[PDB]
């Protein structure tokens, strides 16, 4: 059979040499062109166990995205372990592109095609592919953006639902658009995000149904804002156009069972806690002009309080491996022979 | 993540701290 194995994955993309955006530049040196002749092969009468929570593809993507950021997005000052480095800190063009992950000779990527798939255990519809689908390496907290939707229902996934310390990854089946803008213009660090109130509320209702299905139909489901910690995880934080946005998500995550837009206030920050490694980095003040990103919310990261009658869920995230996991969950690498 | 300082900060809110990757998260 094909034992799961660690190998040198390589990346493929549609990066262009002439595009100075940072993902394109990184990809031009680090990746090959997207596969011009994809071939998925159904494996007949094969059942295969997956485990999305222990998948070395996740670690390899993690290290690639760290390298992409470290090469591309240089802070003026960085503090790690009580040591300070300073360097030139040019602003850059920043918009993620899809990257595919590919197996070299002697290895294969297996893909689980089961509709229900909870991420662990046997899969009865398995195929082999040369490369994964294209995944945008979006670094964010709380909300998963520009990812892949579930096919017919919301799916929630956790390494262990009974353990309240394990993050719940929610995959939506209908995306909710979110538009975030620092206006051209006042206060250069003031920004905001708009989304449809009825779409968001309907999304919360549908997630709650799935949480009830998992935890008990006698349960009442509550959403509440983050209990606290670093700004990065108390807010919905992301990079838009090279600037770090910290958006107050209180309105998104204050809900119980019993205008037309939600507008989230946001700030652009120069001093951030790094995701790549423990430390802090300081960037230059924002560029001038309209800074705007329109994103599809395709998933969420939640934590449950636990510790009766009611279940409170709060926005989570922070470990970007769960972001990668939210797209890599259906894949594993095996060694042929 | 800096766990001690995370716990230090969250405890002053009546919550334990734990790492979320490289970030401090209160519980
Ligand atoms: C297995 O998955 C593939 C791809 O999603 C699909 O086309 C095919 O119909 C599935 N087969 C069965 C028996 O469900
Ligand atoms: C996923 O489904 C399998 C059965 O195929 C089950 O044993 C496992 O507990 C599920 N994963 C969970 C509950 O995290
Ligand atoms: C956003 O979602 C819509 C519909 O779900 C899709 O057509 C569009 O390509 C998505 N955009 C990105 C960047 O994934
Ligand atoms: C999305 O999934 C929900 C279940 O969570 C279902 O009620 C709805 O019909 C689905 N809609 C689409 C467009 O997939
Ligand atoms: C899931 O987590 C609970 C609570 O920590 C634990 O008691 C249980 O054994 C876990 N289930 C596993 C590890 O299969
Ligand atoms: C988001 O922007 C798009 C155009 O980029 C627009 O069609 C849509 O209505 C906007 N949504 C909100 C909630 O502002
Ligand atoms: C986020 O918005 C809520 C609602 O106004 C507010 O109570 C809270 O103080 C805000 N957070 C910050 C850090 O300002
Ligand atoms: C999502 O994709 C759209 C279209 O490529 C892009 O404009 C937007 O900046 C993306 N959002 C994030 C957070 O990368």
């Amino acid at each position: 059979v094909w034992k799961e194995a660690t190998t040198t994955l390589f990346c493929a993309s549609d990066a262009k040499a002439y595009d100075t955006e940072v993902h394109n530049v990184w990809a031009t040196h680090a990746c090959v062109p997207t596969d011009p002749n994809p071939q998925e092969v159904k494996l007949e009468n094969v059942t295969e166990n997956f485990n999305m929570w222990k998948n070395n593809m996740v670690e390899q993507m993690h290290e690639d995205i760290i390298s992409l950021w470290d090469q591309s997005l240089k802070p003026c000052v960085k503090l790690t372990g009580g040591s300070v480095i300073t360097q030139a800190c040019p602003k850059v063009s920043f918009e993620p592109i899809p990257i595919h992950y590919c197996a070299p000779a002697g290895f294969a990527i297996l893909k689980c095609n089961d509709k229900k798939f909870n991420g662990t255990g046997p899969c009865t519809n398995v195929s082999t592919v040369q490369c994964t689908h294209g995944i945008r390496p979006v670094v964010s907290t709380q909300l998963l953006l520009n990812g892949s939707l579930a096919e017919e229902e919301i799916v929630i996934r956790s390494e262990n639902f009974t353990n309240n310390a394990k993050t719940i990854i929610v995959q939506l089946n209908e995306s909710v658009v979110i538009n975030c803008t620092r206006p051209n213009n006042g206060d250069i660090r003031q920004a905001h995000c708009n989304l449809s109130k009825t779409q968001w509320e309907n999304t919360l209702e549908q997630i709650a149904i799935k949480l009830k299905e998992q935890f008990g139909n006698n349960k009442t489901i509550i959403f509440n804002p983050s209990s606290g910690g670093d700004p990065e995880i108390v807010t919905h934080s992301f990079n838009c156009g090279g600037e770090f946005f910290y958006c107050n998500s209180t309105q998104l995550f204050t809900w119980n069972d019993t205008g037309r837009n939600i507008t989230l206030p946001c700030r652009i920050k120069q001093i951030i806690n790094m995701w790549q490694e423990v430390g802090k980095a300081m960037y230059a003040p924002p560029i001038r002009g309209q800074i705007r990103c329109s994103s599809n919310i395709t998933g969420l990261l939640l934590t449950r309080d636990g510790g009766n009658g009611t279940e409170i869920f709060r926005p989570g995230g922070g470990d970007m491996r769960d972001n990668w996991r939210s797209e890599l969950y259906k894949y594993k690498v095996v060694k042929i022979e | 993540x800096n766990l001690h300082f995370c716990q230090l900060r969250c405890k002053s809110l009546g919550l334990l701290g734990r790492c979320a990757x490289t970030f401090c998260a209160c519980v």
